[PDB]
Parts: structure tokens; C-alpha cells; sequence
């Protein structure tokens, strides 16, 4: 007889006490067991196929990700107490920001503003979301996966304000054809252009590190940058004082994907060789991310400052996981 | 003031558009999507039934937790578990046990909608859905881990899954088929609406009443709440249905439909079958493991189909005989395997066990009931190495589950054998090897425990060794529930 | 050694059963009825155990061997009752 | 053998299956048995004394003051989880407008402002605190003393909101004594002796009806809309968009406080003579509301509108209860 | 960000100003604040242990009644109060009966104090306490409530209190006395530190022990979640005693909490020690009344007293003593009137527990197993209508129980008699006549059941007229708990 | 008729019993003991019921009536053994 274990059995001699993030996270994915097989059925299934070659063969390598740990150490019911509440101050606002009218007061210029750089952000937004739940399936680790699984709520919980929003436009101001026009200035309106290409392209690379990086340090604080600290900045000086608060709120929830993407980043640099292939990578992309930079704020009031700042504010969160 | 929901909702789900910098299909590759041919536009038909937004949903989930939690700790220390028949403790370590880490998996298998769909409606419910098994994942560990102390049984929630024990591989194959190697058109019908649609709802709730009867509220409060989870990414299946037959594909529609029953039906005859006419205390029972099928399971598929403008799948009929006689096949196999297992089998053949299993399925004494009257003699008379196994079963290279039917009287034990590229496949029914046979690429490549066995890949090649194989050790290994206080009957 | 797959009568499931290229249909049902009488059918000395191709019916002569049977490897047979 | 009920025994035959409302508030009060010695003492301790002449003898007569109830129909239960949520919506606001700094961005006179109308109103809510608690006391009937209840914890809510928010202007501000000024403010100020006055005559008002109709009908509206609506607009137009959102949150609170009294209104109209009771009630008091208004609102930017605009809100409140 | 609490918390409670327009003793009452002579400035110094504000006690209370609820509704369908041990449902019956009204006052007695009080920290706690006993009385409403179908006995939650049967005499008697009919600081200390510090905070722990022991996990969680609140509003009496002290009023200081301790130590000698020491099974039982009282209850109050630098009250010693007597009476008391109580006593005298009782408290068979030897053979006999009444007990005027004591070999039942004006008062202890005495004229006017009888308010003047005097009804009235079945044991 | 408390010798509790101004102390004894022997307190035939005031301890002739007795309405007496 095999005694009786004080926790789970991958968790045995460990000093403290395992906690609740540790116990429902560590551990969970399977198809890692069989790197020739990793599902059971034949080992030539195209998913097979997928898996063998974007997420085993990854040039960002690791002797045991399962090792990693979300520094928030997010769960799903600690997830949606931190959200239910983060959900009552936003939908605060809308109440009652609502009650008094506030998108009365704002001027024919800013409603203008607000169709061409606000509302068509539903599509960048949402690719986003497809993004990151990319990320989630191919990521060699549960505890990788699960950050990805509440940015992937996040970025959704994101195109849901918007979406929300672009109603209550549509029904204060009816001919400006809010929540008809987004897709036709998401195609062709060229300061979406730079975001757009970007996002497309980035959703195409399937390699898991590429994705992580593509996505999470490249794509993402670009579009953090330009469409909620620049037109956040924006709104606020220009009376919109709604939207000036709608994007710090989201920010918060950045502010934590850059939590994990950093962590996860100081855990690739324990292993020889990996530094070089983030940088690569990034200096694939970061191209990309300065021609959306430059295509989305150069539009803006004061374009080219907008652009200084977002360029190097993007920038500055990458420098500091090094 | 806020706006009524119904007035907003669509941009939600507005979020298609035409990609220039890369093409249709390099953003939706056919294998990861299956958009099967038809359009973009013709998939923003997709219209699910029944809907949510995020602040709505992270606001009730909260509260359903708050729940389970809350109960979970009022009732801790009152450890009910270690009072429980050891029928009911054992039917929660093989649930725990199967169940724990496919729930986690199911995340990704809609993680994969979630990316892949062409339907931006299916899109958001697959976060969701997402999210959904994220949950039960979580708390299907978080539950059982009160009991480690109690068990090492209980760390199999944990292990099983990461082991290659026959449930595992069994379990793997019917999850890896239905949902993790699947496009995402394939996974909505296959996964939410064959299998949760179909199956698992409706035995979350016997579940969650069996849990209740049984005394168990912290389980049954469990079940109880993440059963009505179920719906909200259950419907995915149905529009993606819709629109492919009224869209010219009813065959490839009618065929997944087809497989992903009998897969279901196959696996489910070995994780529920033998818990409802086995291991639930007698008076427990409100009905047979038939009777709950054909009322909550079987009309409600034919129902389903209809409206769908499907047909019955060509085995439906064989189905229904099949009700009478595999599951205590399947049962039959644990028991005697027991120590193979990671819980403790109940045998179930006492005496008024015996009789209550004669009104429900006429004519078991003259079948089922021979071979357990030769298992009770052997411990009547003294010598109960004759009721554990000295070799390998025949496992069904479909199901990874073995080769049983009805024997004694009516013996009729058939193997829909299969030659296929030089190599002999074993197939439990005619609809496993069917299923094989619609699709052998996806199949060929794989060996079951005892292909594995017969090639060497097993070593001791003994039962012992076999027991290493399979991570199985004595205080896992599995032994009768009751201790064989059944036996004292007969003497 | 070679495998095959034993489908004994009145038991309910299928077995793996190793046998020799030398054994008799007799031999085989002796190694066959080690795992299904006594241990789940009832012995019938009033009886001789048979032994038929799972696959297509087809009856062996008691006194043949493996070798002789013209079988794949991991085949099933019946293991049946006659006098 | 009496049968087993449906419901409690008081509620039986009631067409419709009591609601959590109606099982968890009504009936009881217990020293309404009694009239003649309410409490089971003496009849002649001062207490008995105090409940006879300040309960029973009120001028607002009514035969069944147990019929009574709360329109919005609050619970313990549903009043943390109207208010939690509530609180989420507030401290929300307080934490991320900090992060912004908002309080840097106020100008000098602002700050001033604040200081001589704003912060010291931690005494009048306090009062009225008071004021809402003796209401709870000394009401006729459950129903009465529970829309009582909610509204002191109401009150509270406010003076919290304000201390809190008085420690982070001194913070930000320390030479202006913040936090330790608003005592002498209270007590000196003409602004504010209008309304201290009022409030502390009013606190010593012990018959029911006269203290409910001097908090509820009189005191809390002339508070409501001075401290919240004047303050409030003023504080959005002149930057302070913390306060201008802090106060509409407020007047929620307020807006219930609202709806009951006037149901209880409609519940004494039912009785012939009740009327000219509470009316005569109403002009005792409304000069020194009057007076309140004048103080306060006059020493505020444009005086004389804010006068006359809260002067006839607070008298609108009344009308429409008859 | 936000601020840490101790950067803000003084001023939510720096509230205090110098009136005006009317004069202190206008806005505060000497007869509601009892500042006694002590000044506003003075009492400023009040500083309240166990800090709370607005935001987080709304945040905590949300999830305190989630879980309770959540519980409540969880196990509801599951019916255990059909089943429970009878000594347990009737100790649940009395409890909501002489409780549930009795909080719901309470929130009054703290809205006394949130007005009145002159100590601004007090007044703020006062209205999280208001708010406490709001939730305490709501709770206990909604919880008996799903029972009323059951049995009318449930009925009583509510009922109690608007009667004149005498528990509920004597409950009214000592709440108004304690709570409703006190200056603000009376009511601190007399109920917040003698009664809730001194006696229902360990009670209330203690029930939910037995109420968890017993299975009744929706009761258990329900007791064990107000008790939470406790002592956020028990700490009240503290800081107003040290002001007290600190200022020369050491003596009214003292007696208040003599009197506070004595009228609870009786109201608690029926309602807990009849149920510690027979309702609750002999295996059930982890402790004597008496080893809970020393252990949990006394020591607890030197300590506290000896820390506020005031002495144990005169008459400590005695208290010591009736620890062995009272309760043992009041239970004789409530089981020989049983039809005029709204539960089922349980007599609690079989052989086994008859010896415990010897055990816990050696010469109780030479004392009170006499009686109820009597008793005994009078239902073995034949005879059982010499076990209910004819008459009615003498009841102490103070705290409207019947005079009782030690009864057989040491027989020793006295009655402390007083005349006063003309009118002869009946005290069942010297502490009793000695609340009367020091406060004559809070009591002169009073007339318990007995008086009412001998004085012709309760017609007709017999027993079945007393018994609708009380709102009593066959139904609701009280029989043995068990049936008698404990009879069976003599024969 | 009158009102006095019963203090009955080996029982617990005092008890209201109505007498006649016109009873001896012996008829009040017959009384009480109805309300106390037999219920709660065992007959002693080897013994006779006296009657004292509980206040002071004074002890009453078997033979002298409520009346004679200077007693005060509801006022306790003792009623004990003695032979
Ligand atoms: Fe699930
Ligand atoms: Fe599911
Ligand atoms: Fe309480
Ligand atoms: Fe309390
Ligand atoms: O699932
Ligand atoms: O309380």
C-alpha cells in the first residue's frame, strides 16, 4: 500500500503548503505526454501534424514550462470576483453617466472623432480576443494557457463596452450611422490600415512563442498605446469624459497581460539561446506595430506627439523584460 | 439609464471582415475551421438560441460559486465521505477520476471555435463556453483534493488522465476523437451537440439527484451547479447543423451525428451504465439504467433530429436492443479486472439485487446470472483467485473498451473482425468498425492496451508488469466495494 | 507463441489467449478454458470442447494444430460445446 | 388539533403566496400590544412614558400602521447587494481617479470651495444620521422602522464618502486644514448656519410623525438639493467631476429615501384629517428650510438661481405627495 | 489607489459639536444618553477595539448571506427537519420562538444608542449593530418559515413574543429591561458587555457545535454565521465602562453590571441548560451545562472584569453554587407544564441518562431523581394525569420564572419574600429581590401570570382559560418529546 | 377563600394553592400535598403534615384556621414532616 498524501502527488516536497492556484492549475495538459503521439488516435492526423510542429517544435524552448506561474494567480472564481467588480464601476458609468446625458454635451467634431477612431475598434478588439485564444490551444503548459484564457475573456469584456457604447451613439446621434459604418472604416480608412495588416498577419503565425510574442508584446501594447492611453487622453481634453474613463478601466486589465507576458518572458531567459529568438521575432513585427502607430495616430489632434509617445511607451514595456 | 439587452446584442457578434493582408484561408485554414465550402456570409446565418454578454455572465457565475464554495465548506468538517456506502465514494474517485482533466480540455476544444468559426455568433458563445470548462476543470480538482489525506485513490483525479490505466486510454480516445482533432464546425456538433446535448446534460442531473439521495450534498450541490452551465455552450451544435443542411450538406452533417452518438453511447455504457444497476444502493435506484435512457436520453434525440431534418443513424435499432445487454457487459469487465481500476467496483449481484435486475432486464438470471453464480460459488467455497483474471481481454480498437456481450443461455459474444493494410483489427460492434471504416487514416496508426501488450511495448509482460504500465499500485488497485459482504448471503 | 482470441461459450467476453504453432484444437481449448471455466462457465464433462473460425464458421478437426490452421496472427475463434 | 398554515398566521388569506418582503418585516414590533404599558415593566419608568406621548399620542393617526409598505421593499439581504454594488461603482471612481491624479488638476478657488461647502458636511450628514435613527425608534409599526433603517445606514454611507474623500484633499492640499477646519466651519460659518439650525431644532422634535415629517418631508429634501444637486452642477462646471459623480450617486440614495416617504404620505391620506396635520407641520418647519437654502446656495457662484431652483425643487418633492 | 483605513478612519467618527440653536440636554436627553454628569469632550475619548466602515461591512455581509442562503436553499429538498432526533426540533422551535423577535428589538435598542450616545465612535458602531440585529431578526424569520407547513409550532417564531405565555413573560421582561427601557449608555453596558460579550456570543457558538453534531447543517450555518457579527457590536460596552471608571463612577458601573449578569444568568438557566443537559442525545453530549458554564462563560467574565479594574459582583459565590440547582429546576419546571410551552419537552431521564446526571453532578438521583422517580412510576403505573398540572408555580416577580430549587434528601427551596407598600412580592433568589430592591420603581407596577390570575384578568379562572389567555392551542401545545418512549425502560 | 404559596417538603418548586379563610392548617395540608404527593413528592404514612410561615420559621398548631392566623394574601408557608 502507497500512503495517503498531504496534496496532490506532482506537488509532493515543496515546502509550503500548495495554495488554490496551484492545486486547480498545474499540471492539466495531456497531449505533452506523447510528443510522437500526442492525441490518441493516429499520429498522422493533421492535429497531430499541428501540435508536433507549432507547439513541440517551437525555437522557444524549455525543460519544464509546466514550472510557470501567473504572478496575479488568476483563477476562474477569482477571476469573476475581480471582474464582477470591475463590471459594476464600468456599468456604473454608463448608468449614470447616461442619466445626465453626457453624450449630449459632446460636440459634432468629437462624434465625428468618435465613428472614425473609436467605435470600428469592435474589429480590432475582437481579433484580439481571436488572438489570444489562439494562444490559450497551443501553449505547451496549463498554466500558460489560463493567463490566455482571461485575456481572451478580457478582450472580449473589451468589444462588449464598444459594442455597447456604439448603440447608445447610434441612438443619440442617428445619422452618423454608427455600428453601420465600423466594417467599411475598418477596411478602408487608412489609419486603420497600419492595425489592421498587423492583426491580420499576426494571426497567421502559428508557432506558440511567435503567437505569445506577435500577440502579447508586439501587437497588443500597440494597440494598448494608440487606442486607449493616446484616444483616451484625447477624449478627456475634448469633453468625453466617459470614454477618458472607459479606457483607464480597460488598462487595468493590459496592465495585467503585461503582468504575465513579462513573467513568462523572465522565465524563457533561464535557458540559453532564447533571448535571441524573442528578439528576433519581435524585430520581425515591431515594424508592423510603427507603421499602425503611425497610420492610427498621426490622424489624431497633435499626430506626430501622439506617435513619439505610443512608439516609445510600447517600446518601454519590452526594454523592461529586457 | 442603461439599454434592454436585445437592443445591442448584435454588434457583439458583428465582427466579420473581408482580410486583404492575408486570405480567407490562411486566416481560417479548412483543417483547423471546416467551413466545408460554404460562405462567410452564408455562416452570419449562425443564430444561437440562447445568449449572454460578458457582464451578465461573470456577475452569475460569481454567484454560482459563491454558492458551491460556500457549501462546500460548511459541510467539510462533518466528513460525510468517510461514512459514505462505498458504493457512492467509488462512483465519485471514477468520476473525479475520467471526468477532472476532460473537462479542463474541453476549454481548448472551444478555444478552437473560438479562433476557427466562421459563424462570429458561434465565436463569442465558444469564449464563454471556453471559460464554462475552465470552471469545471478547476473545481473538479478543487473538490476531491479535500480527500487526499483519505485516499491516494483521490489524487487520481489528477493522475488518471496522465496515465495509460484502459479507463484513461478508453476516456482519451473518446475525447481526443470528439473534440481535441477536430475542426471547429466538427467539434460544435460533435462535442456540444452529440455529447453534451445528448448525453452529459441530462446525466449531470441523475447524477446530482443520485448524489442527493445518497446524502452527499457537497457533491451534489457540485453537479448541481455546474449542470446548468451546460445549455449556454451545449447549443453551439444546432445552428452550425441548421446551416449546413440547408446548405446541401446533410450527408457530412448526418454522418459526424452518426459517429459522435455511438462513441458516446459506447463510453457512456461504462461510466454511467454500471453505476445506476450496480453500485447506487438498492433502494436508491428510481429507475434502471434502460429505463433512464430510452425516457431521458433516446426520445429526446429523435426529437432533436427531426427538427434538425435529420434522420435516425442507420444503427438505431441495434441501439435499442443493445440497452438490454451491454452496459452489464461492461460492468462485468471492471469487476473482475478490479484491480486494475483506480475505485473500488460494487458487485451488485446480491440477492434482491439479483431480482430487481430480473424485473428490469427479463431473462439476466438465465445470462448474466450464470457467470456471477460461478464467481459466488468460488468465494462460498473458498478460492477467489479464480474471480481475478489471468490474461487480457479483447479491447475494441474503436472504443478501447472490450469485446462483451450477452452469454450463458443466449450466449451470443460476436467480434466484428476487420483486415485492413496487413494487420487484424477487433471490433467491439458492427458501429465501431464502421466507424473505422468511414475514416481509417484517422484510426490506423493507433494500438490499444493489448496491441501494446502483444508488441513488446509492455514489459514484464506479466500482469505485474502491465500494473507498471498503467501507474497502478497496491491502495489504488482496485478490490470489491463492499468487501464481499454481498457473499455472506450465499453463505 | 502466437496469440489468438478466445470466444468461449456461455462466457461473455472475448479473451487473449497465447497458444503454440504445435498445440491440437484439443490443446487450445485446454489453455482456453483455463481463463473461462471455473472462473465464469460451468464445466460440462458430459461434453467435448470444439474449436471454429470466429470469422466465417468453419469447424476444426479436433487433432489439427496452429501451424496447419492457416491463422492470423491474433485471430478469434470460437471455443464451443459438441460430443 | 389547529391545522398547519400556508403561511404565518398574520398574513393568512392573501390571495398571493407572501413574498420575502412581506415574511421577513411585518407585524413586529411587539410594545404596540400594549398601548397602556408597552414595555413589560413598570408603566410608569420614563420610557413607557416616552413611547405613550411620542408614539401613541401622535396627531397622525392611522388604525393599521402595520398595512404599510416599502415600495422599493428592502431587505437586509437586498440592501447589501443593492449597496455592495453601489459601493463597487464609488470606490471605483475614488481609486482611478486618484491614479489619475484629479485632484492635482482642481484649481486654487476650487479647493477653497470645497473646503467652506463641501467638507464640513460631514456634520450635517451626521446629523441626519441621527435624525433618520430616531425615526427607526420610535415609528408605529416594522415596515416604518425598516425604510428607517436603510436610510441611516444611507446616511452613514454619505458621512464615510465624505470623511474619506476629506483625508485625500488634505493630502494632496495640507496648509488648507482640511479635516480639521470643518468643526469651526460648521459652528461659524453663515453658510452654514441656516441649515445647523434647522437640523438641530429638528433633532429634538420626539413625536413620530413631527420627526419624520421635519427629517424626511422637510430637511432631507432642502439638503438633498443644496449639498447635492448645487454643489454637484457646480462641482462638473468647475472641474471637479469626482464630486459632480460622487453626488449623483448620492441622490439615488436620496431618490429611495423619496419613494417611501411618500408611500407613507399616500398611507396617512387614506385617513380624514391627516392632511391638514402634516401640512401644518410642513409650515412650521419650511420657513427655517427657507432659511437653510438661503444661507448656503446665495454664498455659492450665481446665488440667487441655485436659491431658487433648489427652493422649488425641494417644494416639488412635497406637492407631488399632496 | 486608494487610502489604507487607518489614514482616514478618525474621521468618520469626529462628529461631535457644540449646539446652539438648542442646548445639550435638549439634543441629548439625559433620560436616552445617560452621559451622567461626564462631558461631551470626555466622552470623546471613547475608542472602539474592533474597527469597521461603510464600504468593507456592506462587501462582507453580502457574502455572509450568500453562503447561509445559498445553504438554506440547498439542502432544503432534502427535508432533514422530518427526521432530526425530536430533542432537536424542539430545541430549534423554542429557540426561534423566544429569539427571533427579541433581535429584531434589538436593532432599536441600537438605534437608542446611535442617537443618543454622546461617544461619536459608539454611535456609528450602534448603527452597524442596528443593521446586525436587523439581520439577525430577518434571518430568523426566513429560515423557520419553511417549515410552517410542518407543524403551526413553526408559527411561533413570530408568534411568540405578541403573547402572554410565560416564556415569552419572560423573555419581554428581560430584553425591555436590558435593551429597551436603558439610557444609551445603560444599554451599552447592559447589553452589549454583560449579555451579548457575556453570555450569547459562547451560547451561540456552542449551539452551532450541537447544531452540527445533530446534522442540521442549514440550523448549524445559520447560528454559526450571526455569530460572526457578534462581537463587531458586543464590543460596545467596553469603552463606555472605562469612561466610567476612568471618571468616578465606579459604583453605578458595578451594580449595572450586577443586575445585567444575574437577569441573564436566569433567562439563560431555562432556555440553554434544559436543552445541554437533556434535549440534546446522551452520545451527543460533549459537556455538562455546568462544565460549559465554568469553562467557556466564567472565567471569561473575571477576566474581563478584573481588566476593566472592577470586582466580581457579591453575590459570585452563590452563583457558583445554583450552577448545580437552577437549571436541573427550570427543566422540571418547563416538562411538568409542558402543555403550556410551544414545543416538545424532552424529559431526558432514562436509566443511562439518569447516571450521566450522576456523574456531571453527584447527589442529583437523592435530589432531583426523586421527583421524577414519581413521575415515572405514575406512567409505568397507568396513571399520567399526576404528571401534568393543577395549579399554577409561584413565579418570581423579577425574572418571571417559578421559584424553584433543590427538591428531596437536601430539599432546600426557599423564597425570598418582600412586602413593598402594601403588597407582598415573591423572589425565587436573593439576587432576584435585590434587582427589585435597589430599582423599586422600575418594577413596583408589574404583575407576572400569577398575579394576573390571582387578580381576575385571565376568565374563566382555570386551566383551560389560562391556556387561551396564552394563545395556546392543542396543536401548538406541549407534549413529551419522545412519546414517552424513554417510559419503556421502567416497563 | 384565600391564596397562599406552597412550599411542600422534598418537592422543587413553590406552588399556588387557594385554601378557605375557614380551613385548619390540617385541611390546608390535604390541600397542597394534592398538588405535590403522588406527582412529585412520596406519601410518608408513618408521618403527619405540619404547617410553618416560611418568612420567620414559625410553626402552626395542627387545629387553628386561616383565619386565626394572621396571614398575609399570597404569603409562602413551609409544609413539612413531622410525627
Ligand atoms: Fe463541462
Ligand atoms: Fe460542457
Ligand atoms: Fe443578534
Ligand atoms: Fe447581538
Ligand atoms: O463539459
Ligand atoms: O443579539
Amino acid at each position: 500500500a502507497l500512503k495517503p498524501l498531504k496534496t496532490w502527488s506532482h506537488l509532493a516536497g515543496n515546502r509550503r503548503r500548495p495554495s488554490e492556484y496551484e492545486v486547480v492549475s498545474t499540471n492539466l495538459h495531456y497531449f505533452t505526454d506523447n510528443p510522437e503521439r500526442p492525441w490518441e488516435l493516429d499520429s498522422n492526423l493533421p492535429m497531430q501534424t499541428w501540435y508536433k510542429k507549432y507547439c513541440f517544435d517551437s525555437p522557444l524552448k524549455h525543460d519544464d514550462w509546466n514550472a510557470f506561474r501567473d504572478p496575479d494567480q488568476l483563477v476562474y472564481r477569482t477571476y469573476n470576483l475581480l471582474q464582477d467588480g470591475q463590471e459594476s464601476y464600468v456599468q456604473g458609468l454608463f448608468d449614470q453617466l447616461n442619466d445626465r446625458g453626457h453624450d449630449q454635451m459632446l460636440t459634432r467634431e468629437w462624434v465625428e472623432t468618435l465613428a472614425r477612431f473609436y467605435t470600428p475598434a469592435r474589429y480590432l478588439f475582437h481579433a484580439l480576443q481571436m488572438g489570444s485564444v489562439y494562444i490559450h490551444q497551443i501553449a505547451p503548459a496549463s498554466t500558460i494557457t489560463n493567463c490566455a484564457t482571461y485575456e481572451t475573456a478580457d478582450h472580449l469584456r473589451w468589444l462588449t463596452h464598444t459594442a455597447y457604447r456604439t448603440r447608445e451613439l447610434a441612438n443619440c446621434y442617428p445619422d452618423v450611422g454608427f455600428g453601420k459604418r465600423e466594417r467599411d472604416v475598418w477596411e478602408n480608412d487608412p489609419a486603420w490600415q497600419g492595425f489592421r495588416e498587423l492583426i491580420e498577419k499576426a494571426l497567421i503565425a502559428w508557432d506558440w512563442g511567435e503567437a505569445f510574442t506577435a500577440i502579447n508584446l508586439v501587437t497588443k501594447p500597440a494597440v494598448e498605446e494608440a487606442l486607449l492611453q493616446q484616444l483616451g487622453s484625447l477624449a478627456q481634453s475634448e469633453g468625453d469624459t466617459l470614454l477618458g474613463l472607459l479606457a483607464q478601466a480597460q488598462k487595468r486589465d493590459a496592465e495585467r497581460h503585461r503582468r504575465w507576458s513579462s513573467a513568462l518572458v523572465k522565465m524563457a531567459l533561464e535557458k540559453e539561446g532564447n533571448r535571441e529568438v524573442l528578439q528576433k521575432w519581435v524585430a520581425k513585427w515591431e515594424p508592423l506595430a510603427d507603421k499602425a502607430i503611425e497610420a492610427y495616430c498621426s490622424a489624431l489632434p497633435d499626430g506626430e506627439n501622439a506617435i513619439v509617445e505610443a512608439k516609445s511607451a510600447s517600446r518601454y514595456v519590452r526594454q523592461m523584460m529586457g | 439609464s442603461m439599454l434592454k439587452r436585445e437592443d445591442w446584442y448584435d454588434l457583439t457578434r458583428t465582427t466579420n471582415w473581408t482580410p486583404k493582408y492575408v486570405t480567407e484561408n490562411e486566416l481560417f485554414p479548412e483543417e483547423m475551421s471546416g467551413a466545408r465550402g460554404i460562405s462567410m456570409e452564408a455562416w452570419e446565418k449562425y443564430d444561437e438560441p440562447y445568449k449572454i454578454t460578458y457582464p451578465e455572465y461573470v456577475s452569475i457565475q460569481r454567484e454560482k460559486d459563491s454558492g458551491a464554495y460556500s457549501i462546500k465548506a460548511a459541510l467539510e468538517r462533518d466528513g460525510f465521505v468517510d461514512r459514505a456506502d462505498p458504493g457512492w465514494v467509488s462512483t465519485m474517485q471514477l468520476h473525479f477520476g475520467a471526468i477532472a482533466l476532460e473537462e479542463y480540455a474541453a476549454s481548448t476544444a472551444e478555444a478552437r471555435m473560438a479562433r476557427f468559426a466562421k459563424a462570429p455568433g458561434n465565436r463569442n458563445m465558444a469564449t464563454f463556453g471556453m471559460m464554462d470548462e475552465n470552471r469545471h476543470g478547476q473545481i473538479q480538482l478543487y473538490f476531491p483534493y479535500a480527500n487526499v489525506k483519505r485516499s491516494r485513490k483521490w489524487d487520481w483525479a489528477h493522475k488518471a488522465i496522465h496515465t495509460n490505466e484502459e479507463a484513461a486510454i478508453a476516456a482519451r480516445s473518446f475525447f481526443d476523437d470528439m473534440m481535441m482533432t477536430r475542426d471547429s464546425v466538427a467539434v460544435s456538433i460533435m462535442l456540444t451537440f452529440a455529447f453534451e446535448t445528448g448525453f452529459s446534460n441530462m446525466q449531470f442531473l441523475g447524477l446530482a439527484a443520485d448524489a442527493a439521495e445518497a446524502g452527499d450534498h457537497t457533491f451534489a450541490s457540485l453537479i448541481s451547479s455546474i449542470q446548468t452551465d451546460e445549455s449556454r455552450h451545449a447549443q453551439q451544435g444546432g445552428p452550425s447543423l441548421k446551416i449546413l443542411v440547408e446548405n446541401g450538406k446533410k450527408d457530412e452533417a448526418q454522418q459526424m451525428v452518426d459517429v459522435a452518438i455511438w462513441r458516446s453511447w459506447k463510453l457512456f455504457s461504462v461510466l454511467t451504465g454500471p453505476i445506476m444497476d450496480y453500485y447506487t444502493p438498492l433502494e436508491s435506484r428510481n429507475q434502471s439504467f434502460k429505463e433512464f435512457m430510452l425516457e431521458w436520453i433516446v426520445a429526446q434525440f429523435e426529437r432533436q433530429l427531426l427538427d434538425l431534418g435529420l434522420d435516425k443513424p442507420w444503427y438505431w435499432d441495434q441501439f435499442m436492443q443493445d440497452l438490454d445487454e451491454t452496459h452489464h457487459g461492461m460492468h462485468l469487465g471492471v469487476w473482475y479486472w478490479r484491480p486494475t481500476v483506480w475505485w473500488d467496483p460494487a458487485a451488485g449481484v446480491s440477492p434482491e439485487e439479483r431480482e430487481w435486475l430480473e424485473e428490469k432486464y427479463p431473462g439476466w438470471n438465465d445470462t448474466w446470472g450464470q457467470c456471477w453464480d460461478v464467481i459466488t460459488d468460488n468465494l462460498v467455497n473458498g478460492k477467489p483467485e479464480l474471480t481475478v483474471p489471468e490474461t487480457l481481454p479483447t479491447i475494441c480498437n474503436m472504443c478501447n473498451l472490450p469485446i462483451a456481450h450477452t452469454p450463458g443461455n443466449k450466449w451470443n459474444v460476436k467480434d466484428y473482425q476487420l483486415e485492413y493494410e496487413g494487420r487484424l483489427y477487433h471490433f467491439g460492434s458492427e458501429a465501431d468498425r464502421w466507424c473505422f471504416q468511414i475514416d481509417p487514416e484517422r484510426y490506423k496508426n493507433h494500438t490499444n492496451l493489448v496491441d501494446r501488450f502483444l508488441k513488446g511495448e509492455i514489459q514484464p509482460a506479466d500482469l505485474a508488469g502491465a500494473l507498471m504500465y498503467m501507474s497502478l499500485e497496491p491502495g489504488v488497485m482496485g478490490d470489491d466495494a463492499h468487501d464481499y459482504e454481498w457473499v455472506k448471503a450465499y453463505q | 507463441t502466437f496469440p489468438i482470441m478466445s470466444n468461449f461459450e456461455r462466457d461473455f467476453v472475448i479473451q487473449l489467449v497465447p497458444v503454440d504453432t504445435e498445440d491440437t484444437m484439443d490443446q487450445v481449448a485446454e489453455k482456453c478454458a483455463y481463463h473461462s471455466i471455473n472462473r465464469r462457465v460451468h464445466p460440462q464433462p458430459e461434453k467435448i470442447l470444439r474449436v471454429r473460425r470466429h470469422e466465417d464458421g468453419t469447424l476444426f478437426p479436433r487433432g489439427m494444430i496452429v501451424s496447419d490452421a492457416g491463422l492470423r496472427p491474433t485471430e478469434t475463434l470460437d471455443i464451443i460445446f459438441m460430443d
